[PDB]
């Protein structure tokens, strides 16, 4: 009933400034609080600081005074936090969240932010075949959040989408699925690969050798 | 502030058996919050109040505690429940949060899909050769994967999180080389040391 | 179903009350659902003043908060960390009203001992580690004042542990003035005092106990050293030093050890100080103002307003308040008549040869305090109504015509309501009555004028529900003859209480200098369980010693601190059973602190009258309590004035005599006011006399035992005791 | 009658026994209570030695005395001020036997923290202010041999508290060489040692009670230091400067922290030194050559005889003591088998290729003490004779000739006495044997050569008189079988004990590793009471844990101090449940010290066996207890080893379970060995879990509670309980 939603992933150099919204609908949007979060990609959650619609009264923590800066667009019901001058220790997700006066009882979806001197890089592509289990090699790309699935949706029991692992500035995510030896030889199974901020909409069909 | 303890870091336990957790405050804590994160997601409210469930929260779950020493009691854990858990306090800002609390399952054991992949026409386009290997579906997650080219032993390795299916675990060996060092060799070896076994376990493929 | 051992550790039925601040004199400041809401009294609406948005701001962490006297800043306590029983440490933010966001330049420090709005506008002043800072404008830095400041040694601006707890009642020792122009403060020096050493075992994580060390003085040991200064704020800058200016003498006062018991500003270059020698029976009032052309505060003796005592001490605890008029002449102070009578009685800045002071009350009862002082009226509180001293109603009397004394709450609701407490506004136009008992407690807003009621605030429905099906005890008081004189006594008597039958008597004690347990409040505690659910009277006694009766009864103990008020406790007991509804073989008496003391010298007399009983963080003597509450009532412990008696009057000493009783000594560890060393020498003394009890010690438990889990143990585990003594379970 | 409390606190009925000191291999001491007497054992005569009024002279004030080895010297204590369990101070003054006057020419100091003559002649060493002194004759002025000495940061030739209480057993840490040349002495340093702080009170007179503070190295803490020092005492002079020797530890040893256990001298140019590594499973015997001319003490790898322990530890409570011959080549000390029995294992200076050695005595029981060894015969004491761990018998091996091995006590009275000891004199002509039970003790006189009973010292048969009207208990030592092992039990049944009839139980435990509450021996104390005049039966049992019976029961707690022990108490109590003579229903337990810790455990295991029990002066957790102790059990609290099981085996961790029990807490405020703290966190623990029960502290007293009224309050309180939770 209360959904809370933020923007999609992001990229930046060093020294650089972003932006990242937390739209909120259900509630009574001016009644209550929004606290942000943080937490690196292996470590404990950090909290940010916290706001209130209705006057837009912002309290911060003390690690991040001079970093993070919050502000709310009440009309619209958008919540928003301001990273400024970013360095490689920033590098890390980010949530919003709502105070019911007790406890963190809603959430939003969660956005990854990483920061480096490195361009975009653009996914490739390549289908595996045994010569039962298929799969999808993703190789090549950089930010981080690839998303990977088959047939968009379609196959779910048998997969194992391993997360992404940096080598020398290219992210490599594999990918696998199993089914009969009969439903594969005749009909058709394809991966599908998907990387935003490249636009890549990549398809890839598992061909017998 | 108050530097939260978890104790400890990984902690198993079967389905139907009690499953105990509990948080170490350093100062004092009035009223100590919990919440659950699935990886890959975003962190869920569980009990508020120490005790109360929150809005959707089951019923087997409950805690209590007090002073620098407070619980939460899992009545008959489930396959869903294999989750991550954390201990939030706000008796004194700024609030603070644990460091880990990853609740493992105890199922039990199966080997691993030994299955293989040779590099397709597309990559060796580009001027390389990676040979990719695949194990799936294990409980057991100690293994010893190694590589030989026709003897001589020589990768890039990705680790899947747990199910809340069924509690099981895969892997994935990649070994990224050039198209002059894949047309030097004949055989491709991808063996593996399992708990489930002894010995290497065979699969290969030839040119 | 009745009131039981659960209900009342776990706080089932709650006894509600109505706290409120007012900001104005027809407007004040009340919480609902942790919303703080403004009230207008000058017709019936509210306005929201601040949400509960604005304290989830920092969470569950804000304690407190204090809005300041301009409406404009608003002073968010959180972070807090008890100390003793006043004294704290909390961290602080300040939050703009206009612009409703937080103050984030020029922060108040962590772990600040104190902080204080001005008395007109929004002034600063704060103690951090023993050192006063002032601070103009919340966003501007703070001007240092001291810079002496010592832990444990030093202390600028807060009291130490012996002035905090038996002076002042609080651990503030600064003082704004009327318009914000002046600074005053006192500074305690500690060099001199010995320190208490016991052990703090913490969590068990802690592997090596800590010990905990209070500069304590104890009866006849060096007291701390003390110096009042006033610091001009409206001249504080960061170019110029900022030089403070102390108040001497007075001489006669400064002869030996001397105490600071009192200060009250009369205008903004006026200001009264309430002085005390260390033996207490001379107090000096020295009246000062400020000389601006050589800036120094002069004290002449002609404004001095020396107050003494033959019998015993000044005033029931201290020298009273002086309560100045708006134009900064006449004070009324509620001072001892010549029959013996606290009494408000005018006194002008101006002393005279043999300074007598116009009594404007004389009967044959005491004035309690005086609430409030307007132009052309007074208002207190007396224990007239009914003949009771138990009572509490408020009493309005003018100024020019003595004669008109009107009461304020004696028939509101006679039956119901006869112990009131009265919080009044700023120019006393609107009021708040505070019925506390014997009835369930009410609390109504008033006129001035109409003495209209203008609404009920609390009337406890809620409480009125709820105990519907339980068996109320129903509370007696009255009084008894005793060597032609009145001695009031308390009886929390059983639900539907039979004089045929006979019951188990319990004797609730404290029966120190001035204290009242006989009264016509209502309590919802342990007593109540005692007679509710195990049929047990549970009695109190004020018998010579006790306050609120003149100062013949009260001054009885006089350099006796341990004899007249235990004698009293054990013809009391002896008066019940005349009475023909108490068993005799089943008597008993327990009390806490000083009443732990009136317990174990009760069972130590030997008269056969109490069968058990029980102390709970009991003085063993004297010489190991403080030094400013025991030189009160007893002398120095020296051959030159009262040691023989100090050394009389120890529990230990009657140590043979507790075989023929069952005793339970409980006393926890971490005990700052009364020492664990009290009862670990009690015990050891019943040890080597051979004789058997029970003891219970409370590990890091102060004097209070205040924590949730020690507070419900000790409760059950004397509950068992008693249960055991009367032959019960 | 019966004997009752009050015969037992006020102790109406002593039990008598008989101390003696053999000067010479013919010769003794004793006290008659106003005099010493000398009695010559080849003759049957008596000879006044020193009068009533040598000690009159100095009042009640004498608590000691000592005489020189030469017989011309008696050194006289007096003004005794107890410290800890073995340390104290005292005046001191000698008396000159020859010329029967007291030395007042530089005379020894006041608080003297410890005296010795040497080991011939007459040369005394003292230490005083955390130094030594060195007094060659009592007339002559002292000489320094150190001044390093602070008061609770460096010791020389006494021990500090952890090494006083757990290594040594005793307060004296400086030896004499056989003929008076060389002074050995360890030098302890506790800079950085955390100190445990607790509170004073003192008598009534005192108004701010004081803080005392000791250097006390807890479980994980930094410990203290140590060296070992060697003055040449012949070579003392005002003129030259005294330089002692230092011996460095084996190379081994001094990786990381370690501890001095034992000295003892071999000859006049050889000593033996035991080392130990803080990880007590592994202790290097280094025996040390002087070297006459460069005047350093060599120390060769080939003289370092290793002991090692995979199951646990070194020995019982510490490596034992070797016994040289005369010569200085051969030596004996008490040794593990293969089978992990303890026995006489013969040595050699050097070592052998892999550490074997000549085992003399072999089979399924152990060796208790070697109290002699002559050049013919060894002597010593052992747990053999009808297979009772409890019993103690004086037994008799050649050196040659293994076969040849006798028992010198086993038949003397089979009934009266299964538990002896032994003060053999100087040379094993004439012995003393001491029966201590089960029967009323026996003290009798012997010569070596033909197993001849000279006269009876002590019979107790003043005791004997005055036990005729009061109905005596019974001892009933026996045992039973769990997992085809037997572990043996005592019970203290009540006067004319009738099995058909069904009695209370209280079980009297200790259990701590290496103890024996099981055994021969005769005791008139608070459990005689509870048989007698309560109809109480006080049983004890030594399970997993309990020493004595090899080394696969003992180390079975290694590494788990709250587990076996614990459990095996519950089991035992069961079986005694099972023998039908014991009601279910009114079953307790009781112990002091770590019986304290096991009570506390047994009560919160939650086996609904015990009603109610008793902990006085218990440990809480590991982590409290000093380091020596706990870490030769348990090891070092840290993650990388033990830390889990130190967390696992608290008492506070099984606080709610106590709801199901009546617990009595009892523990000294004073308490310097196991800390008020511990019972502290105890009841904090039962506090915050919502449990009920029963406590009492006891003002300024230590771990013993052994002030009179102290100890007269506690067994009265105890008693009480227990009526309470019985009847
Ligand atoms: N220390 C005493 C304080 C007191 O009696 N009052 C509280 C402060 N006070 C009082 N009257 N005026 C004041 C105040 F002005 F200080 F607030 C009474 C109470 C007290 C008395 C004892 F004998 C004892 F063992 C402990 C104890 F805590
Ligand atoms: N600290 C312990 C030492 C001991 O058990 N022995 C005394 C010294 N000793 C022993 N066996 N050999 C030696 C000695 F060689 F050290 F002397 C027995 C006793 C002991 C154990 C506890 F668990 C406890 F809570 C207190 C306590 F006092």
């Amino acid at each position: 009933e209360f959904q809370l939603q933020q923007s999609g992933p992001e990229l930046v150099k060093p020294g650089a400034s972003v932006k990242i919204s937390c739209k909120a609908s259900g509630y009574s949007f001016t009644d209550y609080n929004i606290n942000w979060m943080k937490q690196s990609n292996g470590k404990s959650l950090e909290w940010i600081g916290v706001v209130i619609p209705k006057y837009g009264t912002t309290n911060y923590n003390q690690k991040f005074q001079g970093k993070a800066t919050l502000t709310v667009d009440q009309s619209s019901s958008t919540a928003y936090i301001q990273l400024n001058s970013l360095t490689s220790e920033d590098s890390a997700v980010y949530y919003c969240t709502r105070f019911r006066d007790v406890f963190f009882d809603v959430w939003g979806t969660g956005t990854t932010v990483t920061v480096s001197s490195a361009k975009t890089t653009a996914p490739s592509v390549y289908p595996l075949a045994p010569v039962v289990t298929l799969g999808c090699l993703v190789k090549g790309y950089f930010p981080e959040p690839v998303t990977l699935t088959w047939n968009s949706g379609s196959l779910s029991s048998g997969v194992h989408t391993f997360p992404a692992l940096l080598q020398s500035g290219l992210y490599t995510l594999s990918s696998s699925v199993t089914v009969t030896s009969n439903t594969w030889p005749s009909q058709t199974i394809t991966c599908n690969v998907a990387h935003p901020a490249s636009s890549t909409k990549v398809d890839k069909k598992i061909v017998p050798r | 502030q108050i530097v939260l303890s978890q104790s400890p870091a990984i902690l198993s336990a079967s389905p139907g058996e009690k499953v105990t957790m509990t948080c170490r405050a350093s100062s004092s804590v009035n009223n100590m919050h919990w919440y659950q994160q699935k990886p890959s997601s975003s962190p869920k409210p569980w009990l508020h109040g120490t005790s109360n469930l929150a809005s959707g929260v089951p019923v087997r779950f409950s805690g209590s505690g007090s002073g620098t020493s407070f619980s939460l009691t899992i009545s008959r854990v489930e396959a869903e429940d294999a989750a991550t858990y954390f201990c939030q306090q706000w008796s004194n800002h700024p609030p603070t949060f644990g460091g880990g609390t990853k609740l493992e399952i105890d199922r039990a054991d199966a080997a691993p899909t030994v299955s293989i992949f040779p590099p397709s026409s597309e990559q060796l386009t580009s001027g390389g050769a990676s040979v990719v290997c695949f194990l799936n579906n294990f409980y057991p997650k100690d293994i010893n994967v190694k590589w030989k080219i026709d003897g001589s032993e020589r990768v890039l390795n990705s680790w899947t999180d747990q199910d809340s299916k069924d509690s099981t675990y895969s892997m994935s060996s990649t070994l990224t080389l050039t198209k002059d060092e894949y047309e030097r060799h004949n055989s491709y070896t991808c063996e593996a040391t399992h708990k489930t076994s002894t010995s290497p376990i065979v699969k290969s493929f030839n040119r | 179903r009745t009131y039981t051992l659960a209900d009342y550790l776990k706080n089932t039925f709650r006894v509600k009350s109505y706290s409120l601040r007012w900001v104005s004199d027809s407007e004040y400041l009340y919480k609902q659902e942790n919303n703080i809401l403004l009230f207008n009294a000058e017709h019936g609406n509210s306005s929201i003043f601040l949400e509960n948005s604005t304290f989830e701001i920092f969470g569950d962490s804000i304690s407190d908060y204090s809005v300041s006297p301009d409406r404009l800043f608003v002073l968010l306590e959180y972070n807090y960390v008890k100390q003793w029983r006043h004294s704290y440490t909390a961290s602080y933010s300040i939050y703009d009203l206009n612009k409703r966001q937080l103050i984030t330049e020029e922060k108040i420090p962590n772990n600040t001992q104190w902080i204080t709005w001005s008395q007109e506008g929004h002034k600063l002043a704060y103690v951090w580690k023993n050192d006063i800072y002032v601070k103009i404008e919340p966003h501007l830095p703070s001007h240092r004042i001291t810079s002496t400041g010592k832990e444990n040694v030093i202390f600028n601006g807060i009291n130490d542990w012996v002035y905090e707890e038996e002076i002042f009642g609080a651990y503030s020792a600064l003082w704004w003035s009327p318009n914000g122009t002046f600074l005053a403060y006192a500074q305690f020096n500690d060099t001199g005092v010995p320190l208490i050493e016991y052990s703090f075992y913490s969590d068990e994580s802690l592997q090596y106990p800590k010990t905990v060390w209070i500069p304590y003085p104890k009866a006849g040991a060096v007291n701390p050293t003390v110096k009042f200064f006033i610091v001009n704020t409206d001249s504080l800058s960061s170019t110029t030093t900022t030089i403070p200016m102390q108040i001497t003498a007075p001489a006669s006062v400064t002869t030996g050890d001397h105490y600071l018991c009192d200060v009250a500003w009369v205008s903004e270059d006026r200001i009264s100080l309430q002085w005390l020698r260390r033996i207490q029976n001379y107090s000096v009032m020295a009246i000062c103002d400020y000389d601006k052309t050589t800036l120094v505060w002069n004290c002449p003796t002609t404004q001095e307003h020396i107050e003494t005592s033959a019998t015993g001490w000044c005033g029931r605890f201290r020298p009273a308040e002086p309560h100045f008029t708006s134009d900064g002449s006449s004070f009324y102070k509620i001072v001892s008549d010549k029959d013996g009578y606290k009494h408000i009685c005018q006194f002008q800045k101006d002393r005279k040869p043999e300074q007598v002071c116009t009594f404007i009350t004389k009967g044959a009862w005491e004035v309690i305090s005086i609430e409030a002082l307007t132009s052309d009226y007074l208002y207190y509180i007396s224990n007239e109504y009914k003949e009771m001293p138990g009572g509490r109603n408020l009493y309005k009397i003018q100024l020019t015509d003595h004669t008109n004394k009107k009461c304020l709450s004696c028939d509101l609701n006679p039956e119901r309501c006869q112990y009131y407490s009265v919080s009044l506004s700023k120019e006393a136009k609107y009021y708040q009555l505070g019925c506390r008992g014997p009835g369930l407690p009410l609390y109504t807003l008033h006129r001035s004028t109409d003495q209209k009621e203008l609404r009920v605030l609390e009337d406890n429905s809620a409480l009125d529900k709820m105990l519907q099906d339980v068996q109320m005890p129903s509370k007696k008081l009255d009084f008894i003859v005793l060597n032609e004189t009145r001695f009031w006594y308390q009886m929390i008597l059983p639900p539907h209480f039979d004089k045929s039958k006979k019951y188990p008597l319990l004797i609730d004690v404290y029966a120190g200098p001035c204290s009242q347990k006989a009264d016509a409040a209502f309590r919802l505690n342990w007593a109540t369980y005692l007679a509710s659910t195990e049929n047990i009277i549970v009695a109190s006694f004020d018998g010579r010693g006790s306050g609120y009766q003149g100062d013949k009864i009260m001054h009885a103990i006089n350099k006796r601190l341990g004899t007249l008020e235990v004698e009293d406790q054990i013809e009391a007991a002896r008066q019940f059973l005349k009475m023909g509804f108490v068993d005799s073989k089943r008597v008993a008496i327990w009390g806490w602190s000083y009443g732990g003391y009136v317990t174990s010298m009760v069972l130590g007399s030997g008269s056969g009258v109490f069968k058990c009983g029980i102390a709970v963080a009991p003085v063993s003597r004297w010489e190991y309590y403080d030094s400013v509450y025991t030189e009160r009532y007893m002398g120095l412990p020296t051959p030159e004035d009262n040691l023989d008696h100090y050394r009389n009057s120890t529990v230990m000493s009657r140590a043979e005599n507790f075989k023929q009783v069952e005793y339970l000594l409980i006393h926890g560890t971490a005990d700052d006011n009364v020492h664990f060393q009290q009862s670990a020498q009690i015990s050891k003394a019943l040890v080597d006399a051979g004789v058997d009890f029970q003891a219970m010690w409370y590990t890091d438990e102060d004097h209070g035992i205040a924590s949730s889990t020690a507070h419900q143990h000790i409760y059950s585990h004397m509950s068992h005791f008693l249960q055991q003594c009367f032959s019960l379970r």
